């Protein structure tokens, strides 16, 4: 049963291979799990060397063949869409469950009644996952509770170091774009920006926006307190004549006057401006003037407005112009002929960073700005990269936690108790069937994969900790009491998740346990490979 | 180059058993699915039997006549694609020994398996049991089977009436001993072709009888509806007609300039008045319509209709009986616009229509669907045509066979009685037939996990001493009566799957030599 150029796995073969490329992308990404997890470096093949922890650029960055591990990467890059969390621990749960599946695979067991016991088994698992959540209190005083969810976002993917440095950041970055009531929350007002030349723990928070053009010339004053904003979309630089001609002087003094006459128009304009500050707190302590001006803006002005302490920024970026006029206030100045007084906005102290290389020039305390800006800093490309999937996950991940008012305790805490549940609940219930015991007791068993890595990252011994805990759960439940347990990573044995403030997203398990449980039936259902066209 | 002897006997059977042998898992609701290797990066995890069939690169070319053999089956049914292709594989599997082993002439075959192709058409008919096919509440639980299983189950009710609603609109029932019996005809191809609407309600998708035209009407106020319409079809645009050959004017007298003008004006009156001779309610024309002949005929009392394709107006002329005219001197007081019901003009979806629907039945409709997106409407599309398909095989034939495994055994059974009675060297390939069929019942076992070989005799028992009705059930696996729950299916969907499976099959076996030339 052949024809030329054709390649066909046929009668199991294909579920020998297909359970095998299931451990093979497991094994590799077993490695990095929770906070003891590891590194690791993805070749673009452009020379550019990328540290991350992050399955979800792991999975894009490499190519494989095998056709199981791209049906999990597919399938894992819908779970960053949704999720966006979490992509190893859903690998680690379709690799254990298809490992578990292909030990009865070879007693004999039929692949569907294999992926009947992992259907009836994950319903039976939405059931305990309503119950095993947790209601948290929608407030949003509970910031303590956010630096809860912040460290589990955090201390994943960094030294831990790092997070006492990004928790201040990440958290005041959430409660600041969203407003208190119940209406939403908006990712994009919050702007990522990398700089170089300094250490990555010295990385801060931005209320206001961070840009990179600012005042050049000497005596401009870098530190403005309390100022007036000022969004102009005119040109105060030099402009020349619609059509050709040429300015012709008899004098060479006349050469100047000729040069001044064509800068007249737009002096005229520089006139208006300056009269503005004139006229509303010119002496005025703690107020001030500042030109945000879109396009070009020539030394002789610089030099004016120097002179009268105004700073005045050119070349800024079509974007920032109309997210400044939304924080500031100040209505975006087609024509100086229209300024007044009461378009102009009200900005906080704007005092300019400056390097060697470059300037930065702050926004920050605005009265409304509705904008946030986390600016990442580091001395080399690895700590850029490393600090931005940690703001990007860590952003999604507190913005669940107030979409979705539902909590789930970390550290192994869903998984070693579900796992226990199915285990105490199949043998008293016994209404599945009895050739679906092996496909709900493999299923409990393949979810210890979790808890069991998890600790196996750390060094300790994973045979001890999970005796402790289930000893553990087995005395909480003699004491008629509900007790949350989990595994402490540092020590070794067991904790509370609640009061180590280890919290994992109930939106995040629940894709989590329906995605691979749906990933690893699809690739148990192949009896056959087939390879034709080639 | 040259296959002589029985080596082409060999390969034709080959390529019938890899094809057939691909799909085994693919049979039945619990069928596991096909992972497909393409020679690029990509991977196809669709369990659709024509789907991967398709996908697959084939050599030997009986695996390409076993290919357009499932093209035959997707025109005539809508499911059971793979049933067919592994009926017909297996007849030619289970004739390889008895065409080489025991050394039987292919004639000798090939004319015992139309003695069996008669005898089990006859088992089919006889295992079969009618149903009432005027029970609106019995005809939604029939194509149910064909609904469940996909997005349409939650208006699965009103994917029925638009199924049953659309064929007995274009269904002419007749029979006498006088001018013959159609035998039920319906054409779900050519006059049930459907317009698909973006937006609204299932519930507000209705069966238009008619055609539907996306146009809208030329002025707003005019007529919305027309008691006794005229209806005048016609290609040529509406204006001012210019000469074929070579026409100047040339106007030197004062007075002469404005008359010209004038007459111009009264040209596209002209051309408007030879068609308000008939008097006529409606003008549909291919091309757009110029706004002085917007206003004669506005003010001649018919409606206007612009900017109407060709292919359009070709199926007007069938359910109203207009012929197109080209030149408006030309046109006939034979054809006629009777029987159209409303020029309803009515906005759906802020996109004015034109309805052409009627109160009469002209062997044709336009089924009018909304839905929540275009992708809803493939969807709704696609089933609609399999809801008919299934309705089609209910109005095609009063009754209904058993499913799962239990008609499959019921034929076995039958053809095993009927081989002990029948005398010659045909009889031994006329066992054949009888194991092929019991491959579609133990491959519904191997798809289910339970014993091939314990199920299948015990499946036998049932069908020797009890009755025919108990089949396999595809959630459980085990062996139940198909009266309980039922998954009866209709037998025309049985009748050419065992009629074309021995064509298939027969013609692969004449072929003795494979040459290759042009």
């Amino acid at each position: 049963l052949l024809n030329p150029k054709a390649e066909s796995l046929r009668r199991d073969a294909a579920l020998k291979v297909n359970v095998t490329s299931a451990e093979g992308l497991q094994s590799v990404l077993e490695t990095n799990l929770g906070p003891k997890g590891t590194l690791k470096m993805l070749v673009d093949g452009a020379g550019n060397i990328k540290l991350t922890k992050d399955g979800k650029v792991l999975l894009t960055e490499m190519q494989i063949q095998s056709p199981t591990a791209v049906l999990i990467a597919r399938a894992a890059a819908a779970q960053d869409e949704i999720t966006g969390d979490g992509t190893t621990t859903v690998v680690c749960l379709v690799g254990e469950l298809l490992r578990q599946a292909h030990r009865f695979i070879q007693e004999g067991v039929h692949p569907r009644i294999i992926t009947d016991g992992f259907e009836i088994a994950r319903k039976e698992s939405m059931k305990f996952l309503d119950e095993f959540k947790i209601s948290k209190t929608n407030l949003s005083n509970d910031r303590e509770f956010l630096l809860q969810v912040a460290r589990s976002s955090l201390l994943t993917k960094v030294d831990a170091d790092l997070t006492e440095v990004l928790t201040p950041i990440v958290t005041d970055a959430v409660l600041s774009v969203y407003d208190a009531q119940a209406d939403n929350l908006d990712l994009h007002m919050v702007e990522i920006m990398q700089m170089q030349h300094l250490s990555p723990k010295d990385t801060t928070f931005i209320k206001g926006l961070v840009l990179d053009h600012g005042g050049r010339h000497p005596d401009m004053p870098t530190r403005v307190k309390n100022a007036y904003v000022l969004i102009l979309n005119v040109s105060l630089e030099y402009e020349k004549t619609e059509v050709n001609s040429g300015f012709f002087y008899s004098s060479a003094d006349q050469r100047d006057k000729l040069a001044a006459s064509e800068r007249k128009f737009v002096d005229a304009k520089l006139k208006k401006i300056i009269d503005l500050k004139n006229e509303v707190c010119g002496m005025d302590p703690d107020k001030g003037f500042v030109i945000i001006n879109q396009k070009g803006i020539d030394p002789m002005s610089l030099d004016v407005f120097a002179k009268h302490n105004i700073l005045a920024l050119r070349r800024a970026k079509r974007r920032n112009m109309e997210r400044l006029q939304l924080v500031t206030g100040g209505e975006a100045q087609n024509s100086v002929e229209d300024l007044s007084p009461q378009i102009l906005g009200f900005s906080g102290l704007v005092y300019q960073e400056t390097i060697g290389e470059e300037k930065f020039t702050y926004v920050t305390e605005n009265t409304d700005p509705k904008s946030c800006t986390i600016l990442i800093k580091g001395s080399t490309h690895y700590a850029l990269a490393q600090t931005k999937d940690a703001v990007r996950d860590g952003l999604r991940a507190v913005a669940n936690v107030l979409k979705d008012k539902n909590i789930i305790p970390g550290a192994g805490a869903f998984y070693i108790a579900l796992s226990r549940y199915l285990r105490s609940a199949n043998m008293n219930k016994l209404g599945a069937k009895g050739k679906t015991k092996t496909g709900i007791e493999a299923f409990a068993e393949a979810l210890l994969v979790i808890p069991k890595t998890l600790v196996k990252n750390s060094g300790f011994d994973p045979l001890d900790v999970l005796a402790m805990v289930e000893d553990e759960l087995d005395d909480a439940q003699d004491s008629d009491e509900t007790r949350y347990v989990g595994v402490d990573l540092n020590i070794g044995d067991s904790c509370d998740p609640t009061i180590e403030g280890i919290w994992d997203s109930y939106r995040v398990l629940r894709n989590a346990i329906t995605g691979a449980t749906g990933i690893a039936s699809n690739l148990l259902l192949c009896d056959e490979l087939l390879r034709a066209g080639r | 180059e040259r296959t002589t002897g029985r080596q082409a006997q060999i390969s034709n059977i080959t390529a019938a058993k890899a094809v057939a042998d691909v799909i085994r898992t693919c049979l039945g609701p619990k069928a596991m699915l096909k992972m497909l290797l393409d020679p690029m990066g990509g991977l196809v995890l669709t369990n659709d039997g024509h789907a991967i069939l398709r996908e697959i690169d084939v050599a030997h070319p009986a695996a390409k006549s076993m290919l357009e053999l499932s093209r035959t089956q997707d025109e005539e049914v809508g499911d059971g694609t793979t049933t067919v292709i592994i009926l017909a594989g297996e007849i030619l599997a289970q004739c390889a020994p008895y065409l080489i082993e025991k050394n039987i002439h292919p004639v000798i075959i090939i004319q015992a398996l139309k003695k069996a192709l008669t005898d089990a058409l006859e088992v089919i008919k006889q295992v079969s049991k009618p149903v009432d096919v005027e029970n609106d509440a019995a005809m939604k639980k029939l194509i149910q089977a064909s609904i469940g299983t996909k997005y349409v189950i939650h208006w699965s009710e009103k994917m029925c009436e638009l199924a049953l609603d659309a064929v007995k609109t274009v269904r002419k029932d007749l029979g006498q001993t006088v001018e013959g019996e159609p035998n039920f005809e319906i054409d779900i191809k050519r006059y049930v072709r459907v317009e698909k609407i973006p937006g609204g309600d299932v519930l507000d998708s209705r069966v238009l009888k008619g055609v539907l035209l996306n146009k809208d009407v030329v002025h707003p106020k005019m007529s919305r509806h027309i008691e006794n319409p005229r209806v005048v079809l016609l290609d040529c645009p509406l204006e001012y007609k210019k000469g074929e050959s070579q026409t100047n004017i040339e106007i030197e007298k004062e007075e002469d300039w404005n008359r010209i003008l004038q007459i111009e004006e009264e040209q596209v009156q002209l051309m408007c008045e030879q068609i308000l001779a008939v008097r006529p309610t409606l003008v549909i024309t291919e091309k757009g319509v110029s706004d002085l002949a917007q206003h004669y005929l506005l003010k001649g009392g018919c409606s206007v209709l612009r900017r109407v394709k060709k292919s359009d107006n070709n199926r007007i002329a069938r359910v109203t009986g207009a012929t197109i005219v080209n030149r408006v001197e030309d046109l006939k007081e034979s054809d006629v616009g009777t029987n159209c019901g409303l020029f309803k003009v009515e906005m759906i979806g802020d996109e004015y229509f034109s309805f052409l629907d009627n109160c009469k039945e002209p062997k044709a409709c336009t089924i009018m669907l909304r839905g929540g997106s275009k992708d809803i409407l493939n969807e709704i599309d696609r089933n609609l045509q399999d809801a008919m398909a299934v309705a089609r095989n209910v109005m095609l034939s009063p009754s209904l066979s058993p499913g799962g495994g239990a008609t499959e055994m019921a034929v076995s059974v039958k053809l095993a009685e009927k081989a002990k009675q029948l005398e010659g060297i045909q009889q031994w390939p006329y066992q054949a037939v009888a194991d092929a069929m019991e491959c579609i019942p133990r491959t519904l076992i191997q798809n289910a996990g339970g014993d091939p070989i314990r199920l299948l005799s015990q499946l036998r028992a049932k069908h020797a001493q009890g009755n025919f009705t108990t089949g396999i059930d595809g959630d459980k696996g085990k062996i139940v009566d198909m009266v309980s729950y039922g998954i009866w299916e209709p037998e025309v969907i049985k009748q050419q799957s065992v009629k074309t499976a021995i064509e298939s099959a027969c013609l692969l076996l004449r072929v003795d030599d494979i040459v290759s030339g042009v």
